[PDB]
């Protein structure tokens, strides 16, 4: 299966932080778009990755 | 025409409708003049028992003046916004916090004058900026409603 | 209001029926708050008797409001956010896309929502007619409908 | 009555006096500037359930 | 000693909190009648040149 | 629409607070006090209280 | 979605030098000192809710000409390959700054010395001048502008404009927002529109985009007489009751009678009149306009060489190979055609239909006598003033009066249905 | 009441007729079929007598 390098990314990001890490496995597996599956999602942190519509 | 004293005005306003019995200097432009433009002339019948939205008429008047008028509500006409415009652009700078509505259905014409071309709102954000440069009690108090 | 609303079947061409706006959750109201998750029972335990078009879109939209913060379903409109207050979706260019294709809402990103969508369309009641009157010696003044 | 079929919706109702093969001044019956396709009537959800 | 002692209400909740609070801030219309002074504050000028 | 602002702003995800320091700010108070606390062992200041 | 900025100077009607002069100029920054007279021209024109006249503009038309010679001639400066922007004139006038906001008189230094020999039809892309292509939104404002320009100067006819039919575009924000114009002129509508505009640049998909769009195509599906009070699109329709008329007003209504029948799919064509008297129809020309809005966002289909003159031909913004070509069509003689269609419907009388033509006859009788007189005191002042020659309207010739393609282009626009 | 409501605003009419339209445009129009008057005949035929 295919897996959001972005996601991945801040996975172990946020997990080397100790910070809230577990909301973010479902978004492992790329959905239909890299990007698209996030530009919707309000989990883990906008240090991450925010969204500004498209 | 409104006011008491009117049935004067029903004269001076439509001169074609005078009778012509003389030779009179006046009888005889009268006289001379095409019969039908007088009264009413075309309007914007819109609900069925409401106002005309607007109407066309021939009266006495002067060329000068109504073009100037008519220039002048070009300018507003220009800045008329529409409560749809109204419900979105509020709704815009609340960000979603707070949520107002516009009706959907025929209205009557409204005419609001607001909408502004950016350049104006610079042009005196500068005069407002001016007045006020160097001079700290003057925007002290500006502050400290923000605050 | 129970009465009323039944006699309203009856003209809903003149007259539209919708539930109070006081009749939703105070500031739009949190899934967080005992007393909210009552008032959107009440809500939707109540809508289907209301004449109004859009009970639908309100029963479901009612839910997304409460639900900001926790669950998001994506909005069409970059203008209109997920907390436009519910009552406020009167008529039907205001239905929002995700609503009519469940499709779109992720059962990741909003796993409540969605099933809220699905029981809408899956089990929202259904329209029926009725034989009335003897149009053969009283004639009928239906209009729209088969006399 | 239509459920979700949105494109069916009703949306206004109005009245004509002229006949189909005349063009007039559209005088919109005041039936037709009601935001439902009714007169609002409100009732209390509370009652009803 | 605001930096070091900050506190939010016990049962706070954001988008209904700033629901309340907002709200009647967009009740004063100030803003519109402004526009239309810029306007005016504008044709002077020009009138001027 | 820009807004200039003298400080990060990382828009909260949550309804519903609770504290945190993962902020900009809180790590300057740390910061600021892990210093003062180096100052205070010193080797060379440390013997003086 | 447009990607290449380009525009068309307009070319000398025979002229050693552009169509304009010290005092025509003066006449125009006389309220306003900016050449983008968008706004101020809206103001002069009043609506068009009357004939409106001047000593040195005697038509809209003509104001809509001249303001596309001043910036014809001011803007070849800053667009020079050089690209400096201050350092001479055009006729005692120089910019005001690199960003083009303004014209004033020129210092005595530089008045002092001779001014830029401008040069006719001339094709410019804004991307090449540094100050547009650095900040996006001013150049799309302006473009809105420049378009409107070019679609006046393609051809020596008059204003092109753009009318598309697609069911899809009717969206949930479109029906809500268009509600609003119930009652408006088309007049009325378009001037805010452009104001909104020029404020936020519109979107290629956007809402007001394809709004504008869809108000464009209901004007002209009635202008043509293809949708009335008895036959609507989507309930909705262009009126007008005093057809023919000298200064017409249509107001967008609605109506429930009947709602005729759309074929699924895409379709759009341009349109221009080509009749002179055109410099006198507020409408025709706003149409343009608007259309004009419609491309600092959107790329609009390609117009076939074989439509436009020489000069404008290949103009990687605009005229193509293989576009669509340009229907035009006489003022006086679509008035027939809008009322031939409507009488076949069966909603006007044989009579009425004659008590309009006649009017429309006495109207162009009027507008003519005019265009052709005032085109006269032209000529007669260049021969007397050769240093300072210009044209107070837009050169036409005795043949734009003719009919041709009128009626081919009347149902042109029926198809799109 | 009796023709009330037809004496709001221009009676110069020639026929009802009633309909609403739908979200997406369409419309339906009922157009009652006036069968005769008697009346309204008599009315004319004393009127050519």
């Amino acid at each position: 299966e295919h897996v959001n390098v972005f996601v991945a990314n801040a996975l172990v990001g946020a997990f080397l932080s100790n910070q809230a890490f577990y909301d973010l496995l479902p978004l492992l597996i790329i959905n239909d778009t890299m990007i698209g599956d996030l530009l919707g999602t309000g989990a883990s942190l906008s240090q991450f990755f925010q969204s500004h519509g498209d | 025409l409104p006011g008491p004293d009117a049935e004067k005005w029903y004269s001076i306003m439509y001169p074609t409708r005078m009778g012509t019995p003389n030779v009179s200097k006046i009888c005889n432009f009268v006289a001379s003049c095409v019969r039908n433009r007088v009264g009413r002339f075309d309007r914007a019948q819109m609900m069925n028992g409401a106002m005309s939205e607007w109407v066309d008429v021939f009266e006495t008047s002067d060329a000068l003046t109504v073009s100037i008028r008519g220039r002048w509500m070009a300018r507003l006409a220009r800045m008329n916004i529409n409560p749809t415009e109204i419900e979105w652009a509020l709704t815009e700078c609340a960000q979603g916090y707070v949520t107002v509505t516009s009706p959907y259905a025929p209205s009557v014409n409204r005419l609001m004058p607001y909408r502004i071309s950016n350049a104006e709102r610079q042009i005196s954000q500068i005069i407002r900026i001016m007045n006020i440069g160097n001079n700290a009690t003057v925007i002290q108090p500006v502050l400290q409603d923000i605050s | 209001s129970f009465r009323v609303a039944l006699a309203g079947w009856l003209y809903n061409g003149v007259v539209t029926t919708v539930i109070d706006d006081s009749s939703y959750p105070k500031d739009g109201g949190s899934v967080t708050s005992l007393e909210n998750l009552w008032d959107f029972f009440i809500l939707a335990l109540a809508l289907p008797l209301t004449t109004d078009p859009c009970a639908p879109v309100k029963a479901f939209m009612t839910l997304a409001n409460m639900m900001v913060g926790f669950e998001t379903i994506p909005m069409d409109n970059q203008i209109y956010t997920q907390s436009r207050r519910a009552s406020a979706f009167s008529t039907p260019h205001t239905w929002p896309r995700c609503f009519m294709n469940i499709q779109l809402i992720s059962p990741i990103d909003a796993p409540i929502l969605r099933q809220w969508a699905e029981i809408i369309h899956r089990y929202w009641p259904n329209p029926s007619q009725i034989r009335y009157g003897a149009p053969n010696v009283f004639g009928s003044a239906n209009l729209f409908t088969p006399p | 009555y239509v459920r979700l079929d949105r494109d069916r919706v009703p949306t206004m109702v109005g009245v004509t006096r002229q006949s189909r093969d005349t063009i007039t001044q559209p005088a919109l019956s005041l039936s037709t500037t009601n935001t439902t396709v009714g007169v609002p009537l409100a009732l209390d959800a509370r009652a009803i359930t | 000693v605001a930096l070091l002692s900050g506190k939010y209400p016990p049962d706070l909740v954001t988008n209904v909190w700033y629901a309340d609070a907002i709200y009647p801030m967009y009740a004063d219309t100030e803003v519109f009648s402004n526009l239309q002074r810029d306007m005016i504050t504008c044709e002077a000028v020009q009138t001027l040149v | 629409e820009v807004l200039l602002l003298p400080i990060d702003h990382q828009p909260a995800n949550v309804t519903t607070p609770t504290l945190d320091f993962t902020n900009e700010l809180t790590n300057w108070r740390a910061r600021v006090c892990e210093l003062m606390k180096n100052l205070v062992d010193n080797q060379r200041y440390q013997p003086g209280w | 979605a447009r990607a290449a900025f380009l525009f068309k100077t307009v070319g000398f009607g025979g002229l050693q030098n552009v169509p304009i002069n010290d005092e025509l100029s003066s006449h125009l920054l006389r309220a306003g000192n900016s050449p983008w007279q968008l706004t101020q021209f809206l103001d002069w024109i009043s609506l068009g809710r009357g004939l409106a006249t001047s000593a040195l503009v005697p038509t809209a038309g003509s104001r809509y000409y001249q303001m596309s010679c001043l910036l014809s001639g001011t803007l070849q400066i800053p667009f020079r390959p050089n690209h400096r922007w201050g350092d001479i004139r055009f006729l005692r006038l120089v910019w005001s700054a690199p960003t083009l906001d303004g014209l004033v008189v020129a210092p005595p230094q530089v008045l002092a010395q001779p001014a830029l020999q401008a040069q006719a039809d001339r094709v410019y892309d804004c991307d090449d001048y540094p100050f547009l292509a650095r900040d996006p939104r001013f150049k799309h404002r302006v473009y809105q502008q420049l378009s409107a320009v070019t679609l006046l100067n393609l051809t020596g006819f008059g204003p092109i404009s753009y009318v598309r039919v697609d069911e899809d575009m009717w969206s949930g924000d479109v029906n809500q927002l268009l509600m609003n114009y119930f009652g408006h002129t088309f007049a009325e509508i378009a001037y805010t529109l452009c104001q909104a505009s020029a404020n936020r640049p519109w979107e290629h998909d956007g809402t007001y985009a394809r709004m504008t769009q869809i108000i464009l195509s209901l004007f002209w599906l009635s202008y043509v007489g293809v949708i009335h009070q008895q036959n609507t699109y989507r309930t909705f329709y262009f009126q007008c009751n005093r057809r023919g008329d000298a200064a017409e007003v249509w107001i967008l209504s609605c109506s429930l009678n009947h709602s005729a029948q759309i074929r699924p799919g895409n379709r759009s064509l341009f349109v221009m009149p080509t009749s002179p008297d055109w410099n006198m129809d507020v409408n025709l020309i706003l149409s343009s306009t608007l259309t004009g809005c419609l491309c600092s966002g959107s790329q609009l289909p390609l117009i076939d060489n074989n439509s436009v003159p020489a000069v404008s031909r290949n103009i990687h913004g605009w005229t193509g190979r293989a576009g669509n070509q340009l229907h035009g069509f006489q003022v006086r003689r679509m008035v027939t055609e809008f009322c031939d269609r409507l009488r076949r419907d069966g909603v006007m009388t044989q009579a009425q239909q004659n008590q309009i033509e006649a009017l429309a006859d006495q109207t162009q009788q009027f507008k003519r006598d005019k265009l052709e007189a005032w085109a006269r005191e032209d000529d007669q002042y260049n021969q007397a003033n050769p240093n300072s020659t210009m044209f107070r309207t837009k050169p036409f010739t005795n043949a734009q009066w003719g009919r041709g393609n009128t009626g081919a282009t009347s149902a042109a626009i029926a198809a799109l249905i | 009441m009796l023709l009330e409501p037809l004496l709001s605003g221009d009676p110069r009419m020639t026929q009802l007729a009633i309909q609403y339209q739908q979200y997406n445009g369409r419309t339906f129009n009922v157009i009652p079929e006036m069968p005769g008057s008697v009346i309204a005949d008599c009315v004319q035929l004393t009127a050519e007598v």
